[PDB]
């Protein structure tokens, strides 16, 4: 908590998701490697502390 | 009795234009276009598609 206030980065909310549109799918397939990771990593800002 | 310009002006030779594809900025057109489809011809600038 003390290094919160000193540290100047915050999270970036939309990294992830504004990349895995550069490449995509058919939607012919039933698996997706980019809802794969967004169902995978949740940010939420608890992972920050 | 001069004025300057950006592009290069040539007078028409006739009054009743029509299209051609002779000139400064087709020109243009037709280079950046060609350096797009030299890029899309590697897939090493695009792994993804």
């Amino acid at each position: 908590v003390l290094l919160q206030r000193i540290s100047p980065l915050q999270i970036d909310p939309t990294i992830i998701s504004n990349t895995m549109s550069t490449v995509s799918e058919s939607t012919t397939q039933t698996l997706s490697p980019a809802s794969s990771i967004l169902g995978k990593l949740r940010p939420s800002n608890s992972d920050f502390s | 009795e001069v004025l300057l310009l950006p592009i290069d002006h040539q007078p028409a030779n006739v009054t009743t234009p029509t299209l051609d594809f002779t000139n400064e900025l087709t020109n243009w057109r037709a280079r950046v276009c060609e350096l797009m489809k030299n890029l899309v011809d590697n897939q090493r600038y695009q792994p993804g598609w």
